[PDB]
RNA sequence: CCUACUUCACAAAGCGCCUUCCCCCGUAAAUGAUAUCAUCUCAACUUAGUAUUAUACCCACACCCAAGAACAGGGUU
RNA sequence: ACCUCGAUGUUGGAUCAGGACAUCCCGAUGGUGCAGCCGCUAUUAAAGGUUCGUUUGUUCAACGAUUAAAGUCCUACGUGAU
């Protein structure tokens, strides 16, 4: 990881870029031959989005996500990280990463956000039972993720 | 508000009807019994 | 204490004495209606955690009545704070700013010119009216055919919901 | 075939190891025998039974 | 701006950003944009030096800089 | 065994007081676990012509947290009877305006549409915050499970179990991140 | 180790199996609670409905009175078991 | 701002973006563009 | 209503849950080929 | 509400007089990733952007009454 | 031609109106063949308002004078135990 350090002096400016440590992929993948970190270590339906641990190994020091380019995901579990990334600031899971830059918002505990809270429009008229219009919860993304209930995820509630 | 037009189940507006997983399994259950019919018949 | 921003006072109980014209310097009538203070005097109060309200409260007890008329517990009540029974009491929300030793006395100067005032009182009583003097209903035609309807109501209501809305205007106590 | 711990790698009930049979089956025989002992002393009271009559 | 001076060693690596900046900064449309401004693109770690027309000197060292980078700082000083 | 009758039976028909930690749990679930314990149905001699209900006390209902986004899809919808007196709020206004109401109205669903409905609501005691009264705590005899569990932050895992979790992949050296 | 369930509540269960196998034994004396588990001995009609309501966390409606027809409905000699 | 049930970019300048929970159709050099699903 | 109706005709019950039963169901590859050398 | 005017006259009225106090959202923009540009963001987020309306009101025989169909209410020092 | 013919009184008007928004006016907003004034078009908004007359039974229509506007509808083409 390289950081960019600029320095005023005088009114000669002078901006330079500085190689700092940076982490290394733990030795002895589970799974060698995995064409992504995910498949690789045997994740491919086993995360969600509360597991902080593993998405913040994708995330910008300030929430944002990285490209597949570098982070080296297959396209499904870039979708699926980049949705759980989501689902995890909207609960708050990811405290330290926050926006760069407030006034005091209400607190509404949340998880499982699949919108931004800001872009539904309340549920005034539920239609009828057979056309009911149901709140998702959760992400599509995730459907396929090891189900240990007999039952399977309600993606909409 | 959300009304079905005249009788439920039988006009041409009818109200939509959905299978769930239990009458989904409950048919393929009653397949399996028929198809070993079928083998126990064709002897 | 001294007065602060957010800060509300105790009023008064008057008199509604009558109405005269005052004329102001413009050469514009103004009719003005005289509250005469009668006997008005701080009679209880209550902080913000005892009366669990966001404010204060000042009872304020005004026009001396018999004792002979009223309660026992009130006379008990008016015999521990030391005056003669008032007609009526009335609570005043006010901050812990303005909070007045209970027997105190209340005077029409503590109001004072080109203020703004608000007076609650109970209006006249017209007892049982008709819509048309309740509600102004417009009432139907005095002639050309109209069998015994003058000033009753229309259509309460629709036919479909075969009921009367909560809050319909009918003749009633006004 | 290491899973990284995740809310999902592992199922959500505990893990239940159950006794190894030859103990265990030593562990029933002493049971039954201290039932039994129980038994030959009379060490009860009111004995209660379900029984399956008529239907 | 006024000056605008790329300085960099072909021979050693790590020069792609200075060579692209060079080539992105000489493209005719910035030079026809101020003919004015004057580029010097000298060449012997690798630096870039702009001074403005208000004197003011800006210094990238894009030893460890994408062009990008060095493109978006020197059109912010631009802007001012 | 061995009790007298008067004593067994109060005994046996005593009515217990639960508390639930709303911070952090599904309204739902909470409403779940209530309407079980205030209808009785947690108990073997449950009838319904027993009243056999339990007493749930529910703190720190302002700090319950719903899935998705229910927050502001959920409407809660009443009539004041007056004609134009339909009112729809969401879930969040409803929760900004009175802090109980979400879970009182989830356990007021959840619970049997009968008479003893009310008495049930009676029986429940719902609190804002951490705060209850001293006579309810006194009261208070067992602590139910939060329904859900709450997931750690970053800011909560213990720099051992982060340690224990493999780094996935190997950043580019040359990378702004 | 294994236990099916714990066994700091109630009896305490042990489950086995005559050696035919023919019939399960189960032996499950009671649990006493510690003494180290306990505590030392310490040492108008609406305000009326009202303040039992309160009092007895019901409503107010059980708390009315019912007419004659109902009181003299009801059986004041009920059939008594056990 | 019309409202299309299909967004079509009717220049090079147009843009899509997902806004409020729907798609738009953005542009500066021909305002009139503006789309909004 | 006839048998070919303008509108897609409201299938009986048990039509209905045959097609549903006799819906494909495309083959599983144990591991997703996408992440196989 | 009756000080005037008017119908009128211990009063009721208007044709007379007096008092009447907060929002709502469609979009327009900052910073910024997925996609190191850019991007108003069913990304995290910052403003216009406020509701969770706020405050206000009410809170204890008998005779007469501005109280009233009855009842009820106010006064009787 | 499914309820009602051992009766579900049915045009227009008066009276009182409840509701929808597919908004006529007032509010906010994007576009314009938006210079300004008028406009047109679209999004959001139903809190409030949405005139008086001549002929005609007219609902409507025309016309006269206005208005910020003189909205489209549903309500047993709302409402005759008013
Ligand atoms: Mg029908
Ligand atoms: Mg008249
Ligand atoms: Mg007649
Ligand atoms: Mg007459
Ligand atoms: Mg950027
Ligand atoms: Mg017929
Ligand atoms: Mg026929
Ligand atoms: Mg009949
Ligand atoms: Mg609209
Ligand atoms: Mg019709
Ligand atoms: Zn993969
Ligand atoms: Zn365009």
């Amino acid at each position: 990881f390289r950081e960019v350090v600029e320095t005023q002096e005088g009114k000669t400016t002078i901006i330079e870029g500085r190689i700092t440590a940076t982490p290394k992929e733990s030795p002895n993948p589970p799974n060698p031959s995995g064409q992504c970190p995910i498949c690789r270590w045997n994740l491919k339906h086993k995360y969600n989005y509360d597991d902080v641990l593993l998405l913040s190994q994708f995330i910008r020091p300030h929430g944002g996500m990285l490209p597949r380019k570098i982070t080296g995901l297959c396209q499904e579990e870039h979708r699926k990280i980049e949705e759980c990334v989501k689902m995890a600031h909207r609960a708050g899971l990811l405290p330290n990463h926050r926006p760069r830059l407030p006034k005091s918002k209400p607190q509404l505990n949340r998880y499982l956000t699949r919108w931004a809270p800001g872009s539904v429009k309340p549920i005034y008229k539920k239609g009828p039972r057979w056309n009911r219009v149901r709140m998702p919860v959760g992400s599509p993304l995730l459907r396929d993720n090891v189900c240990y209930s007999r039952t399977p995820w309600k993606l909409y509630h | 508000r959300g009304r079905i037009p005249g009788r439920q189940w039988i006009g041409k507006h009818r109200r939509p009807r959905f299978v769930s997983l239990r009458a989904k399994q409950n048919m393929i259950r009653r397949l399996e019994i028929e198809a070993e019919n079928h083998y126990w018949l064709s002897m | 204490h001294p007065w602060e921003p957010g800060s509300f006072r105790v009023g008064l109980i008057a008199l509604k004495l009558g109405m005269m014209p005052l004329w102001t310097k413009d050469g514009q009538k103004h009719v003005v209606t005289l509250l005469q203070v009668q006997d008005c005097h701080v009679l209880k109060y209550t902080s913000k955690e005892n009366c669990n309200g966001k404010m204060a409260t000042l009872s304020v007890g005004g026009k001396t009545v018999s004792r002979f008329r009223k309660a026992t517990s009130i006379l008990e009540f008016y015999r521990e704070l030391g005056l003669p029974p008032k007609q009526t009491v009335k609570i005043f929300n006010i901050t812990d700013n303005a909070a007045i030793k209970p027997g105190t006395p209340l005077y029409a100067a503590h109001f004072r010119p080109g203020q703004y005032v608000d007076v609650t009182a109970k209006t006249i009583g017209k007892g049982f009216q008709g819509v048309m003097k309740r509600w102004g209903f417009k009432g139907q035609p005095a002639t050309h055919g109209q069998t015994k309807t003058h000033r009753r109501p229309g259509a309460v209501a629709t036919g479909d919901i075969g009921r009367v809305w909560p809050g319909t205007k009918m003749p009633g106590k006004m | 075939g290491y899973v990284p711990k995740t809310s999902l790698s592992s199922p959500p009930w505990p893990e239940v190891v159950l006794p190894d049979p030859v103990e265990e089956t030593r562990h029933h025989a002493e049971v039954v025998k201290k039932v039994n002992e129980m038994i030959v002393t009379g060490q009860y009271g009111r004995l209660f039974a379900v029984v399956h009559f008529a239907s | 701006v006024k000056q605008v001076r790329v300085q960099f060693c072909p021979f050693e690596k790590n020069v792609e950003s200075t060579r692209t900046f060079l080539q992105t900064v000489s493209s005719e449309k910035v030079r026809s944009t101020n003919l004015n401004c004057s580029v010097i693109a000298d060449v012997r770690e690798p630096c870039v030096d702009v001074l403005f027309g208000d004197g003011h000197r800006l210094i990238m060292r894009g030893a460890h800089l994408t062009a990008l980078e060095m493109l978006t700082a020197f059109a912010s000083h631009i802007r001012a | 065994s061995s009790f007298s009758r008067a004593p067994q039976q109060w005994a046996t028909f005593a009515r217990i007081w639960y508390l639930l930690d709303g911070k952090m749990q599904p309204p739902g679930k909470l409403a779940a676990m209530a309407s079980i314990r205030l209808q009785g149905l947690h108990k073997p001699v449950y009838h319904a012509l027993s009243d056999c209900g339990d007493h749930v006390v529910i703190m720190n209902t302002r700090h319950i947290a719903f899935s998705g986004n229910k927050w502001e899809q959920k409407v809660y919808s009443s009539h004041t009877g007056y004609p134009g007196g339909f009112r729809q709020v969401t879930a969040a206004q409803l929760h900004l305006r009175d802090p109980v109401a979400i879970v009182k109205l989830a356990i007021y669903g959840m619970l049997p549409k009968n008479l003893h409905r009310r008495t049930m609501m009676e029986r429940l005691h719902l609190f804002p915050d951490e705060y209850i009264p001293e006579d309810i705590l006194k009261n208070l005899v067992e602590e139910l499970p939060q329904p859900r569990k709450i997931p750690k932050r970053l800011d909560e895992y213990t720099q051992e179990e982060i340690d224990a979790f493999p780094r996935l992949w190997t950043p580019p050296e040359d990378y702004r991140l | 180790t294994y236990s099916p369930l714990p066994d700091d509540y109630n009896c305490n269960v042990e489950l086995a199996l005559t050696s035919d196998g023919r019939t399960i034994v189960c032996y499950h004396p009671s649990v006493d609670i510690p003494y180290e588990h306990t505590k030392p001995i310490p040492r108008e009609e609406g305000p009326m409905i009202e303040q039992l309501s309160k009092m007895f966390f019901t409503t107010k409606h059980r708390w009315y009175p019912h007419g004659r027809y109902h009181r003299c409905r009801k059986n004041l000699n009920p059939p008594k078991d056990r | 701002f019309k409202n299309k049930t299909v967004l079509k970019k009717r220049c090079k300048d147009c843009y899509l973006v997902k806004r409020r929970g729907r798609w738009y159709v953005y542009c500066k050099t021909h305002p009139r563009h503006k789309q909004r699903q | 209503s006839k048998a070919v109706t303008r509108h897609r005709r409201v299938m009986h019950f048990q039509r209905q849950k045959l097609m549903a039963v006799t819906e494909y169901i495309p083959p599983k590859p144990a591991i997703h080929p996408s992440c196989l050398p």
